[PDB]
């Protein structure tokens, strides 16, 4: 919608893609609806009629790429498309029996990933239920894996129209936390009570947050818990709002800096000029970020590579 | 003031004028040059042999407008290139048959021919020869040698020979084979060979599904064959050719032999003869035949009269209005032209195909005049 | 818009003042909604939220512009836009008083036309209200013309919102209908009664029905009436209703027949094969028009001119 | 570049970038160098924004291309120059084309 | 030189004829410059009345 503003750019090359990305949010029920503009007049609104209705969300993608294909497809110089997306992340279904079984995968191939290792007479760890004859803590048979905190699979009564929903049924264990040859009693494993349906709700499992630990008590340990789905939006967003995509007729500049050959920063200063503001605040959230561990939405985490992107003013002159 | 147009259009034309009356003329003519820029079809080859291949490929196994099959053929009906006397009556049995009519030269079967048999009939190894994948060869050893019938059976084809000692016995073979159903058949003349290609067309009508069978009958004889009276039976018989062709003898024995008296179909020559079968009302319907062939006639040489015994099945069997053939080399006959002029409706024909090569241009202009083309 | 419907199609050339024409409509309320369509599928809907206010219908005006600009700018081989316009001839209205005026101009250069001949003792005309000493008509002082049964001018509460209305008020006519010299009483003129507002409702003025005379009884007359403003729709479509216009990546080939050099209908079929039904039936509502007098949509008066239009299937080959 | 194979062509490519909004035109002979620019001060007028476009055309020839006649599509002509420069011929053809009767300036 | 079985073959798969209109969705893509297929063969395909690309 706005110059400057949180959201996405982009470039006329991969207009399709992030279409897709609409339509199948619009299908899966992510979005809610979409205001459309044509440079910076509002054009068209979609929007499915009733969202429990399959027939409706996929009307709403098809009216949507049709308004907007031809305009991306023949963008001229100095023209763009803005989108509004009003989005609810929550109300997110899986409306493709594929797809939900694509997540349902994506969460069982962490299945094996160890969460709390065995118990030692040195390392705090898993414990069995019952003590020794002594009356110590005797180490656990098996370390505490995902496998054993919860089951994945796409949830009963789904169909297209009110979606396939992926779902985590907790599962039981008798196992605890302690040192092996230890006397006080193991710590029940507290399991995911919450956050246990994921439909892939317009955002993505965020692993190093989901099915995690929390250890409380230190020297001597009194909880343990373990969180169901914790998410990260498609974008850095909230779970629900309004976000703005733009397409602009742009070439994708991609400069990876691991790469062999790239655009050195002096030979790009020499194609384009650059906003000093945009480059000034894109290296203080930088500097910021490895000073301090300080995260921003400037400078991001994404694809395993952290993240600048700079809209120049034009080219150099010579 | 105006019709929403199909979004592939090259134009919107819009005509305008001050009077309606012109407009309404602008739009009268427009009308008409629009529906006439499309009708005239020529079907010929090097050879006769090519033309009757043309033949085969536009009329049977084939997608064509006016095919008389579109699926692959059970029989063939072949005919010695140059012995238009033994293949005379072999049309109404290629029109029955569902049949391409072809040529071949006596010693050695074409490889033109050769082709397309196993492309008309679909001759396969994965497939079971049942005993009803036939090739009819129209006439003796001295049209269709043994050579020619050996190399089709080398092929894996039943082949059957339609054939006797002359024109007169092979007539009947043919006769016999096509099968009087509909208690009526025709008679021709030994030297009628035109007359014969007259009817053809006529003969290969299927009326009420049935072909109807020709039979040359010895036209100077007192008596016609008991065989050709066996053959007759009881049925109705319509003689083309004048009393040169067919004696009043000849009439009078198929009158005895049938109990019904036969009807008389014919000229002062063969041009003359082909006009008065387009006349026939039980063969064509006065202000209803649109569709055309054109052959040569045989006047100067009566062997190229093979190009119209191969297009007769087809002329027969024509879309839903059968087509006369009109024989003409290098002139029309005064005959030829009135009853083209009368057969035709008011508005005129609408399909003309030349048969072979050497038709004059006159012909084909004057038929395409008479037909308002 | 469905092809060979009743309707208007316009070429890519002149997309620009077809859409003028159609966002005219919207500001001069001649369309109440027009629905737009891309290719065969519907993208928006243009409607002014109160017609009763200038600003809603600019604003549908310029949101249908931006719309379709960028998609009939760039219109391709085989695309098209489909508009179906929800109308009411009736509401269109003057927005501009330059062209109310312009159109009160229009309706002024009829004043001197001659409706009603002075009277004679051979032929009826008009006479006076009163008749002489011995009970004889006399001939009335003028004959009728339109100056005399109405005036023109701009209605008095006009304005941007409500419209500029050219305005007719039904004179006065003390003079009757009869012939000079004959006893029985002048027959009463009958003014316009209706049709008083022109508010170039969503249509043209017809000059042989606006404004015209309807002498009942034959050689032997019983009573007179004016016409007030009669209108003909600029498509033969209903005054209410709904028309389809149609914009084409087309060639606009305009055959005017009295000019001295245009396509003759022999080269035009050899250039394009032309729809037989959309020849025959234009031909059948000409022959209909000059031999009945019904009118059709298919053949219009436009520009003192009688039109018909072709969309031929493509060109002829060779 | 605006520009084509000759005078007429490159006269259309320049009269394109300007755009026929207004619904009028002008139209000058290939040889009407001097009439282009009696011309142009007016072409030049603005009127709500847009200039009015000038295209040249072949003016002994019997019809204006079919890019011309294209590009003028329904609108009002003003020819520049007399019949040495745009013949008859060439009036006609634009009045057959635009279906509007175009005015003439010339000596 | 358009080879007459190409041009015979091109009217056979896309059903060129004399009666029926060549609507702008005909196309044929010279997938090649000048000197791979001529301007000729380019103007031959055109001629029968294509849109070629």
């Amino acid at each position: 919608a706005t110059t400057g503003t949180q959201g996405y750019t982009v470039v006329k090359n991969d207009w399709k893609k992030a279409v897709k990305q609409l339509q199948d949010g619009l299908k899966d029920n992510s979005i809610g609806k979409i205001t459309v503009s044509f440079n910076d007049g509002v054009v068209g609104e979609v929007a499915p009629k009733s969202a429990n209705k399959k027939a409706d969300r996929d009307a709403a993608a098809e009216k949507l790429y049709n308004l907007v294909n031809t305009q991306l497809d023949k963008l001229g110089d100095g023209d763009y498309v803005d989108f509004s997306v009003d989005y609810n992340l929550e109300n997110k279904i899986i409306t493709n029996q594929a797809d939900a079984e694509a997540i349902v995968t994506k969460l069982n191939s962490l299945n094996e990933k160890t969460l709390i290792d065995i118990a030692t007479k040195d390392t705090f760890g898993m414990v069995s239920k019952t003590q020794d004859s002594e009356g110590k803590n005797v180490a656990a048979t098996k370390a505490l894996k995902v496998k054993d905190v919860a089951t994945f699979g796409l949830k009963s009564g789904g169909s297209e129209d009110t979606g396939y929903v992926v779902e985590m049924k907790a599962g039981a264990v008798e196992d605890k936390y302690g040192k092996v040859g230890d006397s006080t009693a193991g710590i029940a494993i507290n399991l995911p009570s919450t956050g246990l349906e994921y439909a892939g709700k317009g955002t993505t499992i965020d692993f190093n947050k989901t099915l995690k630990v929390d250890v409380t008590g230190g020297s001597t340990p009194s909880a343990v818990a373990v969180s169901g789905f914790v998410t990260k939006d498609d974008t850095d967003l909230a779970k629900s709002g309004t976000i703005n995509v733009r397409v602009i007729n742009a070439k994708e500049e991609s400069i990876d800096i691991d790469a062999s050959s790239y655009t050195s920063a002096e030979n790009l200063a020499k194609r384009y000029v650059f906003d000093p503001d945009e480059i000034s605040e894109a290296y203080k959230a930088i500097v910021a970020l490895q000073n301090d561990g300080i995260e921003s939405n400037l400078v991001q985490l994404v694809n395993g590579k952290y993240q600048v992107i700079f809209y120049p003013e034009g080219k150099r002159l010579e | 003031n105006d019709t929403i147009a199909s979004q592939d259009t090259p134009a919107k034309v819009v005509i305008k004028a001050n009077k309606l009356k012109d407009l309404k003329d602008y739009v009268d003519d427009l009308k008409t040059y629009n529906n006439t820029y499309s009708n005239v079809v020529t079907v010929a080859g090097e050879d006769r042999i090519e033309t009757a291949i043309e033949l085969s490929s536009k009329y049977y196994n084939s997608d064509d407008k006016n095919a008389i099959t579109d699926k692959a053929v059970n029989d063939i009906v072949l005919v010695g290139s140059t012995s238009i006397v033994d293949g005379l009556v072999a049309s109404p049995l290629a029109s029955e048959k569902t049949a391409p009519l072809l040529l071949t030269s006596k010693d050695k079967l074409d490889s033109s021919v050769k082709s397309e048999i196993k492309r008309v009939m679909n001759l396969k190894s994965d497939t079971g020869i049942n005993t009803s994948k036939k090739v009819y060869l129209a006439g003796g050893v001295n049209s269709i040698s043994k050579d020619v019938e050996n190399e089709l059976k080398n092929m894996g084809l039943k082949v059957t020979r339609l054939s006797g000692e002359d024109r007169y016995e092979t007539s009947l073979a043919i006769a016999d084979e096509i099968g009087l159903d509909n208690d009526k058949a025709f008679v021709v003349g030994g030297t009628g060979l035109a007359d014969a290609m007259s009817i053809a067309p006529v003969a290969s009508q299927l009326k009420d599904g049935d072909a109807t069978p020709i039979v040359v009958v010895d036209g100077k004889a007192k008596e016609i064959s008991d065989d050709a009276k066996s053959f007759l039976g009881t049925s109705d018989v319509d003689i083309i050719g004048g009393k040169n062709s067919v004696s009043k003898e000849i009439e009078e024995s198929i009158d005895s032999a049938t109990g019904k008296t036969p009807d008389r179909i014919s000229g002062d020559d063969r041009q003359a003869t082909n006009a008065e079968v387009l006349k026939e009302d039980d063969y064509f319907t006065d202000g209803e035949v649109v569709n055309y062939f054109v052959a040569k006639d045989g006047s100067t040489k009566e062997d190229q009269l093979v190009d119209a015994l191969a297009a007769a099945p087809i002329a027969g069997r024509f879309k839903e209005s059968p087509a006369p053939i009109i024989l003409a080399t290098d002139t029309l006959s005064s005959d030829q032209n009135v009853a083209v002029s009368k057969a035709v409706p008011k508005d005129g024909g609408t399909n003309l195909v030349q048969v072979g090569k050497g038709i004059a241009s006159s012909v084909i202009n004057k038929m395409k005049d008479l037909l308002d083309m």
